[PDB]
């Protein structure tokens, strides 16, 4: 397939990496009784391994010859829940909260003792400003078509 | 004068120790003695160059003359796969009787040392075959030793000397350098290639006493002048042959195959004469450019000047750039290292992927060290062509004579330049260590398949494009019908595609992962170093800490502690900061090539592809993986020939450690306890009969720092070297 | 194929060109870039003994000026083209379509 | 012998003399401030180099300057 | 007690409790969604 | 008629040696008397890295803006 | 106006033969600049007119199209056909040296007038008819030459993209492709594939 790896459904080594953990967490298990609390415990670690192996299984990963998930970031369409969409997450929040952040300074900055905000926040008003980050990104383009984002002669 | 030193009569009027030190690290900054000219510099530096000629000479001179007394050529020409090679003996009355024996071999008869220079196979590649060889070159190296030695003497004198706008006459230079330096001596080489060695690799002897007589292709220089150059490759030595005889000889002098030679796994020499010959005709046209005493070709300061965008983006251009360049000398530095460092390691990197020489591939503690001998002398290389640049821009820069132009618009935004940089670097920084982090700790919970490992999509479909078929992609030479593919098909691309689809050479290694990771860690480390290099470069003209910086020099302590404090606030402090990241940077790549190289000749490449990964697998499979015999070299119970090493690696490791106590402790401190010590020995009888000269003084602030970092590049170097070359020659594989 | 044939076919072709056709601009774009100049001055009046032109030899009873200098760069012009063609032309080389 | 250097932007605070700890500086009168005053350095061959005045001039920038120069027994700081 | 408004609101204890808040949201986050490698909805 | 700016200006700073170098501050006090190379001063809004927030300008060393 | 409620260009006023008020990107902000790209502009509209021509009658008669004319120079043994007649001097070398030696010629020819007038609108031995009679009809001629020949870049340009969407096509072919079911092959099935 895409770089020469298989996919994880049709891949062997790993299918072999997830029954080696599974009876390696069951070899561990096979004391303390066989209901006490350490025996439940083991056993909820082993259904949440198979929960994860299989979940990786149908999320349509790519695996190579170590047996491992391996991720593509190059645009392709068949793999954008690997890198393109959480960046895009990302990218929002970040910028949510450096919006905030660089409201919340301007908004101090006429204060006859500025520094006195910066090192005791002042919690209403940052409590106003939080939730303009949910639009930042229509605000930030308004502020850059007004000539506005840009601090002008510096 | 009137004392050492005589250059600077300020250092001469020191009562301290201080003196000789300074005396010492002063020599050659010709532009900082007393009463000193422009030709009194130029002079200076000629001579001086024709010094260092000397002495290259010199030493190639030895290292010929020594494997010839000493050595072991003759018998490593019998079968080169079989034998190792001898650098010279061993003389030490501190040995005892079991080292001696333990040294002894390569069939010697005594104590002797392996070479890992690869002159053995240069030498054998090009045509040395017999001992007399050897001597005749090397007193050959001794006589031009000699004669250069001669002409620095003989530039000196009156009558002997140039003016200085001799040495200013720009395009006469480049117009010889470029068809003399460049061109003719690519084309000699071709000719000793076509002459020498095409025959000695084909059973032939041809030297001084018969080469006359002996013809190189059977019609010789009948087809040159006819124009019907394909005659010269009409007969390809067969993909059987060995090396040094005629079996499978064939009778071509230049061609365009592509692969390797299947015995030696080495390029062949028809293809490396015909390479040469073809780059000293573009070197021999192009020296034919800039304008001279015949009224054609053309004004650099001209075309310089006119090369100016419309529209005044660019300002005023290049103009007066000519007479900037011209008039520094260390400006011309910082482009001649700049220009070298890149192009050394790209030494670096192509003579280990497509090795030139035959039955090279096949010696691997050589490839290792080569690599690493040219990547850290590169690094060295780079940290001097960006600090004179910094010197250039102290001394010799005049703002009103560059006024608007490209160079005074650089000085203009350095805040935009310093502040990209310092984003790239933090960004790299966080992902790179982040990512490592967290596949250490997926492993260490026995979750290996939580790793996060990106695929290095973009060079798996570079090299794809170069025709590699593992990755599937079906781009340029690498689909079935593409022009690419199609126009190439007839000249070089069958050896080619032949050698990059074998998986037992070094021509473009199977990718993964790890490969990404580390990559991305070379990034941060070029970044930061060309961050730490470009703001002491940009800043040393003066800052808002320091604005008047220019007139305190290019080396200095400090400002005091004044203004919050001023410590380290040069540009040769930017600098010496630099010479760490270097260090670091250099590190990574070596240990990622020695890494990824053992597991490949090991046969056991998924040992690396598994763990390279997350940082436990750097530090446990390969340092403390590798360690046993160097470590072993000596023990309670006997001492073998790794010994040499085993006491190597603990002297980098001590030297290294000193370097910290100078790097630590600063001045003060010890200036008063060898105050206090002063006190104690003019109190002391029978010993205060003897006096001291020089009054004894705590070393200075610079060159406490200068020391230091001595020490612990010392070190660094030596811990590095012992260790590769005990853990490749103790395998030997 | 005939090599002298095509040599001084190509050789007298890019001589003609010179003397014929870029002459005059070779002559003003030479003109307008000059001498090359150190601080100000050319290199001569810079005290650089080896760096005067060649005034003897360059002077021509041409009726436009053409010399010595020029027939060497433009001749030579024309010997690398007849040997391009000629190496290319029996070369056998053969792309495909 | 060391380097010290007054520059006209002086304001005649006098903090630099008091603070040098061998008597190299003084002041002198002028009339280019409102306190008629300005420093002077006379007596640069027993200057330690410290940079204490420096680190006491008020103006921006400077308007003392020490440049450190050739090292003799007194500017080293020497009892032996 | 305005005094101790103030007080709450100086930088450390802004941070420290600003971040133990980000903590129990990010790990409850994925006591609920265990071992994500990608976006597995759309 | 005075010298110089009028009191409680916004001025530009043009001494390029100057921390506050092509920032505004404001004057306070404008020396009348001539023999002062140095008559304007300015105090500002940030303090240096001496810990000074107001330094003597010449005339021509500052300009009004607006 | 190219684009009607929107300001012109300072330099642009509309006396030019052809100023539309066409430049969102300035480039011709400099007016040195700008008398080189007129004469540029005036070259370019001269060659797509005189080639567009040249692409579509051959095809239109019974020969290949633009592509497929000019293929026998790839391979060994080429030899031309001008109206299927075997070209004597075909071969590929004598006819690019035949072209280099008088297209240079022409065109250093081209570069060595200085009037700048002259540079676009020559005249002379270049206006047998001499249809540079009136200087109103005259300026008439040549707003319809330029209009004319910025349409014929044009269809030049759009030669060149259909081609490479069909490889092995001619204009003619694709007139005929899309004569043939109007509303199912358009671009689309090159836009959307
Ligand atoms: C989706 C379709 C339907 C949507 C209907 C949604 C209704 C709301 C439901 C849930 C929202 C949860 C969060 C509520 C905000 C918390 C109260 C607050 O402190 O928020 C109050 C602020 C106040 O809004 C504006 O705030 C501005 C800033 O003022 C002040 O803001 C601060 C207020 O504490 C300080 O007083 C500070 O000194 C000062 O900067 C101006 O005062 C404006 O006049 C004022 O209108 O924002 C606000 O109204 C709240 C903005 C919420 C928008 C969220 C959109 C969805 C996500
Ligand atoms: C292992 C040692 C080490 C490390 C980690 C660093 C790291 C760094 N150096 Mg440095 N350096 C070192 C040794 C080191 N150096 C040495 C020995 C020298 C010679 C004296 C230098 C000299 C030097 C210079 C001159 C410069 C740097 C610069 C930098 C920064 C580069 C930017 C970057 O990569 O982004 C970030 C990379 C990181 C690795 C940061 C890691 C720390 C993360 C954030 C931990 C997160 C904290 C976590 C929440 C828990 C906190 C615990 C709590 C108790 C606080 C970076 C932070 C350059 C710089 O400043 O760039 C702008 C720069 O100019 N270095
Ligand atoms: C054809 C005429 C000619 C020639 C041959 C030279 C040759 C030389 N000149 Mg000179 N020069 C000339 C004309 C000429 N010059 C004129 C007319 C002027 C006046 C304008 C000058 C003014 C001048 C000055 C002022 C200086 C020189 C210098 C030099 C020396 C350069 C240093 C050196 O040897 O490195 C060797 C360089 C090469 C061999 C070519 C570069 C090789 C590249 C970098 C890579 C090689 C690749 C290959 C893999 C290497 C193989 C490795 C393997 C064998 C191990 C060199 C021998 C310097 C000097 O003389 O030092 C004493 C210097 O100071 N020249
Ligand atoms: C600078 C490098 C160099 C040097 C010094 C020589 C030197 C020599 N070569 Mg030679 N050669 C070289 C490079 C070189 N070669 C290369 C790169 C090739 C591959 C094309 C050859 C291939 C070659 C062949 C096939 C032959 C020689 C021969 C010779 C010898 C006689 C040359 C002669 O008289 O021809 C005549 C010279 C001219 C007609 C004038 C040359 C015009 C120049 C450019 C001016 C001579 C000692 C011949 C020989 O018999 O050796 C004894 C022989 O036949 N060479
Ligand atoms: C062709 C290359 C070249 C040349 C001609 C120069 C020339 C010059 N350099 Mg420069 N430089 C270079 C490359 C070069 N450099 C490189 C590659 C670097 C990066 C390392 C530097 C970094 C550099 C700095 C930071 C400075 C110079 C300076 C100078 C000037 C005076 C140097 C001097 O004599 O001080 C004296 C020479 C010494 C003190 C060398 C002795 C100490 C060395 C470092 C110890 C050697 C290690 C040890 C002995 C070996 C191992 C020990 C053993 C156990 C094996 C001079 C004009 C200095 C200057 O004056 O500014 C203009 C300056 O400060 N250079
Ligand atoms: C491995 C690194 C290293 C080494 C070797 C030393 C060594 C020393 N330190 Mg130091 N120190 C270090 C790291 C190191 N330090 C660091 C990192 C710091 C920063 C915190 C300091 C801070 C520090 C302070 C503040 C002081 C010292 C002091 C001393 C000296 C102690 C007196 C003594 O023991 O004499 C004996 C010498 C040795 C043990 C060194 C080894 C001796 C060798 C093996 C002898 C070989 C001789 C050889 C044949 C020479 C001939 C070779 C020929 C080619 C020339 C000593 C020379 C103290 C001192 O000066 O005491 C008076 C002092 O107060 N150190
Ligand atoms: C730049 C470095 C870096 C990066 C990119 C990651 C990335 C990741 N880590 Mg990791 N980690 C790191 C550093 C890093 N880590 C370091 C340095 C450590 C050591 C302290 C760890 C230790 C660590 C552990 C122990 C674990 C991870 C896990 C994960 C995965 C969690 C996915 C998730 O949280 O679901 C989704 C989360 C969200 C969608 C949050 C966004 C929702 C917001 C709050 C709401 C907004 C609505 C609008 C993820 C791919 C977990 C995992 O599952 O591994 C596979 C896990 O077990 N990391
Ligand atoms: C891809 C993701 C990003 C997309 C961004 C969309 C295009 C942004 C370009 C338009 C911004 C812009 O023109 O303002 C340009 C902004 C300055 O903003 C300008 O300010 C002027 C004076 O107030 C005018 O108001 C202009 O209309 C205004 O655009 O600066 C720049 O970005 C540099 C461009 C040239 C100036
Ligand atoms: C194989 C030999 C290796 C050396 C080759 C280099 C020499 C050729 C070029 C030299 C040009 C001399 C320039 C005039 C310089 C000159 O001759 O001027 C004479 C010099 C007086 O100095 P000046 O007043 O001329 O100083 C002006 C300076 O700016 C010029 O450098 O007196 C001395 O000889 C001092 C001797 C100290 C000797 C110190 C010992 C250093 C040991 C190593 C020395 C080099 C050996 C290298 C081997 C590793
Ligand atoms: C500071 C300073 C200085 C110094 C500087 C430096 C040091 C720089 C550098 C730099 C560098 C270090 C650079 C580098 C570079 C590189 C480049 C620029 C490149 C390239 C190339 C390319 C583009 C390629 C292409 C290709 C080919 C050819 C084929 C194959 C493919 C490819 C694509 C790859 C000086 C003195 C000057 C001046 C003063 C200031
Ligand atoms: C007298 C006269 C005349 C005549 C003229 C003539 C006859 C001319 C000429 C001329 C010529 C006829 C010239 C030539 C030539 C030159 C040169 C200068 C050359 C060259 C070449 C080169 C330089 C190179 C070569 C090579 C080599 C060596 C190697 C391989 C290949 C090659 C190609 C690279 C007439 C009547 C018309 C007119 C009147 C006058």
């Amino acid at each position: 397939d895409i770089a020469g790896l298989t996919p994880c459904k049709d891949s062997k080594q790993f299918a072999k990496r997830e029954k080696q953990s599974i009876k390696k967490l069951e070899s561990s298990l096979k004391l303390y009784a066989p209901d006490s609390a350490p025996a439940l415990a083991i056993n909820a670690t082993i259904e949440k391994t198979k929960r994860r192996f299989d979940n990786y299984g149908k999320q349509g990963l790519l695996c190579g010859a170590d047996g491992l998930p391996h991720l593509i970031v190059s645009g392709d369409q068949r793999h954008w829940g690997e890198f393109i969409t959480p960046g895009i997450l990302f990218l929002y929040i970040a910028g949510w909260i450096g919006w905030v952040g660089r409201s919340y300074l301007i908004a101090i900055r006429d204060d006859k003792k500025p520094t006195q905000k910066e090192i005791i926040i002042d919690v209403p008003l940052a409590t106003g400003l939080v939730f303009r980050g949910f639009s930042w990104p229509i605000a930030a383009y308004r502020e850059l078509l007004n000539g506005e984002l840009v601090a002008k002669d510096v | 004068a009137l004392r050492f030193p005589r250059f600077s009569q300020g250092l001469a009027q020191d009562p301290t120790t201080r003196r000789i030190w300074f005396g010492i690290a002063t020599a050659h900054d010709f532009e900082s003695h007393d009463d000193i000219t422009e030709g009194r510099l130029y002079q200076n530096i000629f001579a001086s160059h024709f010094g260092q000629l000397a002495i290259i000479f010199l030493w190639t001179s030895g290292n010929l003359f020594h494997v010839a007394w000493q050595g072991n050529f003759e018998a490593w020409v019998q079968d080169p796969l079989h034998v190792r090679p001898i650098a010279h003996a061993i003389w030490d009355p501190h040995f005892g009787q079991p080292a001696v024996e333990a040294f002894t071999r390569g069939g010697a008869l005594g104590p002797v040392n392996i070479a890992y220079s690869g002159v053995y196979q240069w030498w054998y590649t090009i045509g040395l075959r017999t001992n007399e060889d050897l001597y005749t070159g090397a007193i050959f190296l001794l006589f031009l030793s000699f004669i250069s030695l001669l002409a620095g003497w003989l530039h000196l004198q009156p009558k002997w000397k140039p003016s200085v706008s001799w040495f200013k006459n720009a395009e006469s230079r480049l117009n010889h350098h470029l068809s003399g330096l460049f061109g003719v001596s690519s084309l000699a080489w071709a000719g000793h290639l076509v002459h020498v060695a095409i025959p000695g690799s084909r059973g032939e002897y041809v030297r001084w006493n018969n080469f006359l007589s002996v013809l190189p292709h059977p019609q010789g220089l009948g087809p040159l002048f006819t124009g019907q150059w394909n005659l010269y490759a009409q007969n390809p030595d067969s993909s059987n042959h060995l090396f040094s005889t005629s079996q499978g000889a064939g009778t071509a002098i230049l061609t365009l195959l592509g692969g390797f030679h299947p015995q030696t796994q080495s390029l062949w020499l028809t293809d490396m004469a015909h390479h040469h010959l073809a780059i000293a005709i573009l070197f021999l046209i192009g020296g034919h450019m800039y304008r001279t005493n015949f009224g054609i070709g053309h004004s650099i300061k001209y075309i310089l000047e006119a090369h100016i965008p419309p529209g005044g983006r660019l300002g005023r251009g290049h103009k007066g750039l000519y007479d900037t360049i011209n008039n520094s000398i260390h400006f011309q530095l910082g482009l001649a290292l700049a220009s070298l460092g890149v192009i050394t390691s790209l030494v670096a990197q192509h003579m280990y992927s497509l090795p030139a020489y035959a039955f090279i591939a096949q010696d691997f503690t050589t490839q290792a060290a080569l690599y690493t001998h040219h990547q850290y002398i590169a690094g060295f290389i780079m940290t001097g062509a960006f600090a004179h640049g910094a010197i250039f821009f102290i001394r010799d820069y005049n703002p009103e004579q560059n006024a608007d132009n490209v160079l005074a618009r650089m000085l203009e935004h350095k805040e935009a330049i310093i502040s990209h940089l310092s984003w790239a670097s933090l960004f790299l920084g966080f992902h790179t260590l982040g990512l490592y982090v967290h596949n250490d700790v997926m492993l260490a919970f026995g979750t290996p398949e939580k790793q996060i490992l990106i695929e290095p999509i973009f060079a798996q479909w570079i090299q794809s494009a170069h025709g590699k078929t593992s990755y599937g992609f079906d781009v340029l030479l690498s689909s079935t019908n593409s022009p690419a593919l199609n126009a190439g098909r007839s000249i070089w691309l069958p050896g080619w595609l032949n050698a990059i689809n074998e998986n037992s050479n070094s021509l473009f290694l199977t990718i993964g992962p790890g490969d990404f990771l580390v990559h991305h860690a070379i990034a941060l480390g070029l970044h930061t170093t060309t961050l730490i290099l470009v703001k002491g470069a940009l800043d040393a003209r003066g800052s808002k800490l320091m604005p008047d910086k220019k007139d305190f020099g290019y080396s200095f302590p400090c400002d005091g502690p004044g203004r919050g404090g001023t410590c380290d606030i040069s540009a040769w402090d930017a600098f010496y900061l630099a010479v760490f990241w270097m260090l670091n940077t250099i590190g990574w790549v070596t240990f990622y090539w020695h890494w990824k190289h053992i597991t490949l000749w090991q046969g056991n490449v998924s040992q690396f592809n598994e763990s390279s990964t997350y940082l436990m697998g750097w530090l446990r499979d390969y340092l403390w993986l590798n360690s046993s015999q160097l470590i072993n070299g000596y023990n309670p119970f006997g001492m073998n020939s790794l010994s040499v090493w085993a006491w190597m690696f603990l002297f980098g490791h001590l030297v290294w450690a000193t370097g910290f106590m100078f790097l630590i402790s600063w001045r003060g401190y010890w200036q008063e306890l060898i105050e206090t010590l002063a006190w104690a020995h003019e109190r002391t009888p029978l010993a205060n009969l003897i006096r001291w000269r020089d009054k004894p003084v705590a070393l200075s602030i610079v060159q406490a720092r200068l020391v230091g970092l001595v020490h612990f590049s010392v070190g660094y170097i030596f811990t590095y070297a012992a260790f590769l070359i005990a853990s490749t020659s103790g395998k030997f594989g | 194929l005939n090599p002298s044939l095509v040599i001084s076919l190509s050789t007298g072709l890019s001589l003609f060109l010179g003397r014929f056709v870029f002459f005059n601009f070779q002559r003003e774009n030479v003109a307008k870039q000059g001498l090359p100049e150190q601080n100000g001055v050319t290199h001569f009046e810079a005290g650089d003994t080896r760096a005067k032109e060649y005034v003897s030899l360059l002077k021509s009873n041409d009726p436009v000026g053409f010399n010595i200098v020029d027939v060497l760069a433009w001749g030579s012009i024309g010997h690398i083209v007849a040997y391009y063609i000629l190496a290319t032309s029996s070369n056998g080389y053969d792309p495909k379509f | 012998s060391h380097s010290v250097k007054i520059y006209d932007t002086c304001i005649g605070c006098t903090q630099c003399v008091r603070a040098c700890p061998t008597d190299v500086l003084e002041m002198i009168p002028w009339g280019g401030c409102k306190a008629k005053q300005i420093a002077s350095a006379p007596r640069t061959e027993d200057c330690v180099g410290c940079k204490r005045c420096e680190s006491a001039c008020p103006t921006d920038f400077l308007s003392v300057r020490v440049y450190l120069w050739h090292e003799t027994t007194r500017s080293m700081g020497l009892a032996y | 007690m305005r005094d101790l408004k103030t007080y709450l609101s100086v930088a450390p204890v802004a941070s420290t409790l600003w971040f133990a808040a980000l903590a129990g949201l990010l790990i409850e986050i994925n006591r609920f969604f265990p071992d994500a490698l990608t976006f597995p909805f759309f | 008629p005075p010298i110089g700016p009028k009191r409680g200006a916004k001025v530009k700073i043009l001494r390029q040696e100057s921390y506050w170098y092509k920032g505004t501050g404001s004057v306070v006090a404008v020396d009348q008397d001539p023999n002062t190379r140095y008559p304007v001063v300015v105090r500002f809004n940030k303090v240096n890295y001496a810990n000074v927030s107001t330094n003597n300008y010449a005339l021509d060393e500052v300009e009004e803006v607006k | 106006d190219w684009m009607p409620g929107q300001p012109r260009p300072s330099y642009l006023d509309g006396s030019a033969p052809g100023d539309f008020g066409f430049d969102p990107l300035r480039l011709g902000e400099v007016p040195e600049n700008l008398e080189r790209f007129k004469e540029s502009e005036l070259i370019h509209c001269r060659w797509a007119m005189l080639a567009v021509p040249g692409i579509l009658v051959p095809e239109a008669l019974g020969l290949g199209n633009w592509v497929k004319a000019q293929e026998w120079a790839a391979l060994p043994g080429g030899q031309a056909t001008y109206l299927g007649n075997p070209v004597p001097w075909g071969t590929l070398p004598t006819i690019l040296v035949i072209e280099f030696l008088s297209i240079a010629f022409v065109e250093h020819q081209r570069s060595m007038e200085k009037d700048p007038e002259k540079k676009k609108y020559p005249g002379g031995a270049f206006d047998p008819l001499g249809y540079s009679k009136d200087p109103k009809k005259f300026h008439e001629y040549k707003i319809k030459e330029v209009k004319n020949g910025r349409l014929a870049l044009l269809a030049f340009v759009g030669i060149c993209v259909q081609q490479s969407a069909y490889p092995g096509t001619g204009p003619l072919e694709n007139l005929a492709t899309h004569l043939a079911d109007p509303w199912h092959n358009t671009i689309g099935n090159v836009l959307i594939p």
